[PDB]
């Protein structure tokens, strides 16, 4: 059969699955498919955050009034922001902080946007912009102008012309165009990062992903390399690859995770092959001999438990302290002495103890020293003289013609003597690796992974100290057939061990490894019995899987399609990870800045908001199994920077103030007529139309007016007395405002009549129950400006009332989202600066190079 | 490491090839003991499998596939190739196998 | 085939002294190779003895210890290549252009 990266990877979390499930069961599901959410994290790292657009979207327009000398000038930002998010109520905290978090996401997303290729114009040898590039929006007030009215504005709309610039010694072409203040500095943010990035960190991220291809051994494409360098081409970074390493191994409870994606994302794929048929045939003349153990070997077919405890086991020799092993208990099945003395001896072979690392436990150490006792003790073709110890453990006595002794033999993790770790040196700090936290070097035979191998030719004439050793001993006992046999099989074990160590030091090197520290502490933790840091992983075996185990090896056959991709999907994690912990530290700020007109609210709350708005590939990836914990997770300053962390930053800066963010407490209660327009003297309506609003040019006098907030609110509605205090102040011609908690508006225009809700609408909800009756603070207020068309002055009943009435609703907002300008000033608002390339020039990322 | 090679001396050879422990997958149209004795991991021809070989043996022969096989493996850029020159096909294909 | 056509380069083309005609990218992927075919260890058996740094060819082989890191490119005197300490341009009677 054959092995591959998802299929090992699905099968190692089912037996995570099941061995958790076995231990919480105690205390009184299907896996996930790992391909669904490895290409969603694929497909999100291939996202782009940008947007390439020709024109600006449009900013600022103008409505025309009955008077030809005034026109009216409205920002649509306001306009179209208003209506992004959900109503604002004072009793559900988590849609409050899910409205902010959507609103403030709306305006990061819309201000990132790059020029490319804007419509140009010939005049007088110089380039014009042509109208529609610029944010400023005038098809109304063209046909009601006169003549040289018109041409002022044409003049000035011509004398927009296209100056030269440079960007990191690349030529742009600026001009001035209009356009709101958020937004300006979103782009004007994104434009200033863009500059930035093109002299130091780019180079030393190209450089990085060089060095770690070399590494590797895998030679990366000649763009990726070689296109920095180009001319004609930007290269915009938005995921840097020198990603820190501690972002990734910083959030709690998530080593099964990392392991997991580390076998999902880096383990090749190859064939299990069966060793040379001469060493069968060795086998069939040692069957004329019956007292050799493994003339009874049974070779027939394994069973499908057998094949997935070899997986098991060769996936825990290839981690070297990720996976240890351990016994299954199978009290029904009866077995046979023969079988357990040989799967002894193999596990003496291929596995090891300790001495800088471990992958057993001392239980099955302790197993397999009896059973190699019991190997050299029960059975025998003939008798060998022995001499005993005077102290009654396994493996002390003298058995040979020689002094030969076995009191060395005796597992211990002190030293690690007895088994392939006996004197030699496993561990190798050499070079500072491409991944700061992971320098070390593994080697279980010996021998260095640098040098390349033949299997063909290799394994012939050199031994190590453990075998030898045991070579000896075994020869000293007299058993020749057995020396024999594992002389034959010596050249097949180095083999598999060379190949092991170098899959082991070659491509399981990534991010999701364990650093140094763990790494050294793990043996520590086993010998103490006391764990402090995340807890080893424990698996069971039979003891013909073992024999098994020895017969097979693994050869990969070719490697993962996707291993030259794993950097950018790190990378693109570690911002997304950057990003919640910057949007978790800003909201705890923005709560705690203004603690008496927001409401304050549990940490879950907006930690679920959050989450709420996030994308769902970091979801899956992250959630692969408290509180506070995640408290302290946040609490620590790492980071990772990125170009959505820089926006998501400028956002939240800019979103600070509440006036911009269309969230406000200023609304006021008073009585005034409405005024009616004058039906009668048709000429003077001809050239004089109507227009009200509700917006005052300035609050009203402090004297006059009196405080209310929700808890005095509440109490006479409880009383019954509100009504009657509202009439009081009304009938003493004073005004009245509704402070304290956030209210969300909305503005609206109407050409006619508006229907009478929005005119006799009332800044809070009164209904009775039958402790007297409950008041609600308002769903939404809305802001209205009415400007009648004088062509339905000829059909009335849509711009006339029949009674006087009044109106009560007034809010008043600082910024000036409607002005009333005259000619003049309808193309002085040309103020900022916008800078562009050519379409000739090609915009290109790192992940658009590798064909995401 | 795999190989293309005509229908016909692969049917014709498959017995030393499965004494050389070589995988056959075939389309058919009607010194110490070492480790490993060969390097080859699979003999066969198939417009399936040739964007994982990295040979091509050719050799004169008749079958109706072997054009499209012989056609798309020229096609590679990176690719090794070897050719038939007189005298029989058995010891010469048996040679290169044993040395590739 | 990679790691001939590595070792066959290193001594086709040439590289630094006055000029060059190939890239960094290649002179590295060279050297890289030219790494993987004398650590390809095939038939005998020969002592090395690696550097300090994990700069390719860095290492000493033979029982005289050659220093091979000398052969790794670099295009301020092109010690690598053809180019490496041998006169290659000069000049004559004046030409007619």
């Amino acid at each position: 059969s054959s092995d591959s990266g998802p299929l090992l990877s699905v099968f190692a979390l089912q037996e995570i699955m099941q061995k958790v499930r076995q231990v919480q069961a105690d205390y009184m599901f299907t896996v996930p498919d790992v391909q669904k959410i490895l290409d969603d994290i694929k497909a999100l790292a291939a996202e782009q955050v940008y947007k390439i657009v020709k024109v600006p979207s449009i900013s600022f327009r103008h409505i025309v009034m009955q008077s030809r000398d005034r026109v009216l000038r409205v920002d649509t930002y306001y306009e179209e922001m208003s209506q992004v998010g959900d109503v604002i109520t004072e009793d559900e905290p988590e849609k409050f902080y899910s409205t902010i978090i959507k609103k403030v996401r709306f305006i990061r997303g819309k201000g990132s946007f790059i020029l490319h290729d804007i419509p140009t114009r010939d005049h007088r040898g110089m380039e014009v912009a042509e109208p529609e590039v610029l944010g400023v929006e005038f098809k109304n007030v063209l046909p009601v102008l006169t003549a040289e009215h018109r041409a002022m504005i044409q003049n000035a709309l011509d004398g927009s012309i296209i100056e030269n610039g440079n960007v990191a010694t690349r030529d742009v072409d600026v001009f001035i165009g209009a356009c709101s203040e958020p937004v300006y500095r979103i782009y004007n943010r994104l434009q200033g990062y863009i500059e930035a990035v093109q002299l130091q960190e780019l180079r030393n991220s190209i450089g990085w992903l060089e060095r770690l291809g070399h590494r590797k051994r895998i030679t990366y494409s000649q763009e990726v390399l070689t296109d920095f360098r180009r001319q004609d081409t930007i290269w915009v970074l938005a995921l840097q690859l020198p990603v820190n390493p501690q972002v990734v191994w910083d959030v709690p409870r998530s080593s099964i995770a990392n392991l997991i994606m580390n076998i999902a994302t880096c383990l090749p794929t190859g064939e299990y092959i069966a060793p040379n048929p001469r060493i069968s045939s060795i086998t069939l003349t040692q069957r004329i001999t019956t007292t050799g153990p493994f003339a009874i070997l049974t070779g027939s077919t394994p069973t499908a438990q057998q094949l997935n405890d070899v997986r098991k086991i060769y996936l825990a020799l290839m981690f070297p302290g990720q996976i240890i092993l351990d016994l299954k208990i199978d009290p029904g099945e009866r077995m046979d002495p023969a079988v357990r003395m040989v799967a002894g001896v193999v596990g003496h072979l291929l596995f090891t103890a300790g001495g800088r690392f471990t992958n057993l436990t001392q239980n099955m150490a302790r197993q397999l020293d009896i059973a190699l006792n019991d190997y050299l003790l029960y059975m025998y073709n003939t008798r060998v003289q022995v001499n005993y110890g005077p102290t009654g453990e396994p493996l002390d006595f003298q058995i040979g013609r020689n002094q030969y002794d076995c009191n060395v033999f005796r597992a211990d993790f002190a030293t690690g003597t007895g088994y392939n770790g006996w004197a030699t040196i496993d561990v190798e700090y050499r070079e500072p690796a491409p991944y700061v936290h992971a320098q070390r070097y593994i080697r279980y035979c010996g021998i260095d992974s640098r040098e390349l191998i033949n299997p063909t030719t290799y394994g012939i004439g050199m031994t190590y100290h453990c075998y030898n050793e045991m070579l000896r001993m075994l020869v000293a006992a007299g058993k020749d057939s057995e020396a024999a046999y594992f002389r034959s099989m010596l050249p097949f074990h180095m083999v598999r061990f060379a190949r092991i160590n170098q899959i082991i030091n070659e491509d399981l090197h990534s991010v999701f490894s364990l650093p140094d520290d763990m790494f050294n502490a793990l043996l520590p933790d086993l010998i103490a019995g006391a764990h402090q840091n995340a807890d080893p992983v424990v698996l069971d075996v039979s003891w013909i899987s073992l024999w098994f185990a020895f017969n097979r090896s693994f050869e990969p056959t070719h490697r993962n399609e996707m291993l030259e991709v794993a950097p950018l999907i790190e990378s693109v994690y570690a911002s997304e990870l950057s990003v919640m912990k910057v949007d978790m530290r800003h909201l705890s700020l923005m709560q705690r800045r203004f603690p008496d007109v927001l409401i304050q609210a549990r940490p879950s709350h907006f930690w679920k908001a959050v989450l709420n708005d996030s994308p769902e590939a970091v979801k899956a990836v992250m959630n692969l199994s408290n509180i506070r914990d995640m408290m302290r997770w946040v609490m620590l300053p790492s980071l990772q920077p990125s170009l959505k962390l820089a926006l998501e930053e400028e956002a939240w800066a800019a979103a600070n103030d509440f006036e911009d963010l269309m969230l406000t407490d200023q609304v006021y209660m008073h009585r005034d007529m409405l005024p009616e327009p004058r039906l009668d003297d048709i000429e003077r309506f001809r050239q004089e139309g109507f227009y009200y609003t509700n917006m005052l040019e300035a609050p009203p006098e402090i004297d006059r007016v009196v405080q209310y907030t929700y808890e005095i609110a509440r109490l006479q509605a409880n009383m019954g007395q509100f009504r009657a205090a509202l009439r009081r102040i009304m009938d003493d011609d004073d005004w009245v405002r509704f402070g304290g908690v956030l209210r969300t508006v909305r503005v609206k225009f109407y050409d006619a009549r508006p229907p009478d809700d929005v005119l006799q609408g009332l800044p809070f909800s009164y209904d009775t129950n039958e402790a007297y009756a409950t008041i609600k603070y308002a769903t939404e207020t809305t802001i209205f400006y009415l400007i009648y068309n004088v062509e339905f002055s000829n059909t009335p009943d849509s711009l006339v009332l029949i009674n006087p009435t009044y109106t009560m609703t007034k809010v008043f907002i600082n910024k000036r989202i409607v002005e009333r300008v005259r000619v003049g000033q309808i193309l002085a608002v040309l103020n900022r600066r916008f800078v562009a390339y050519k379409g000739k020039m090609r915009i290109m990322d790192i992940t658009q190079s590798l064909k995401m | 490491a795999m190989l293309l090679a005509p229908g016909d001396v692969i049917k014709r050879s498959s017995e030393e090839l499965k004494q050389r422990q070589i995988q056959i997958n075939l389309i058919d149209w009607t010194a110490p003991i070492g480790a490993r004795e060969s390097a080859v991991m699979l003999v066969s021809n198939s417009i399936k499998d040739v964007v994982r070989a990295t040979a091509y043996f050719t050799a004169p022969t008749g079958d109706p596939h072997w054009k499209e096989v012989a056609r798309e493996a020229s096609k590679k850029k990176n690719i090794l190739a070897y050719t038939s020159t007189g005298g029989d096909v058995k010891t010469e294909f048996l040679h290169l196998i044993d040395h590739l």
